């Protein structure tokens, strides 16, 4: 009786196309969640074009860092870092 | 800004 959870492997494009909110160094996504959320999803963009993202994925980890507890703005570095690729691990629900 | 594009 709770989420369910998914893996996102995006490539970068000239970005991984969406969005995220929430978490430690920002304002929250949700009444009462701390958590790192998807807010948006670029039409078009390469998390479109895998369709694995959706709006209000909860992010867990990003390659393998674990940022249920990060700093909005940790996670943005994480999600921008110079890498082949991006795994995203998610909580839907 | 509350929502970061990446």
């Amino acid at each position: 009786p709770l989420g369910s959870r998914h893996v996102a492997c995006l490539a970068r494009s000239e970005g991984l196309g969406f969005s995220i909110a929430g978490g430690k160094g920002s304002t929250p996504y949700r009444a009462g969640d701390a958590g790192i959320f998807v807010s948006r999803i670029a039409e078009g963009g390469a998390a479109h074009r895998a369709g694995t993202l959706q709006v209000g994925d909860r992010v867990l980890s990003i390659n393998g860092v674990d940022v249920t507890e990060a700093r909005h703005d940790h996670a943005v570095s994480l999600l921008t870092a110079a890498s082949p690729t991006i795994a995203l691990l998610l909580e839907r629900e | 800004q509350s929502e970061t594009s990446v």
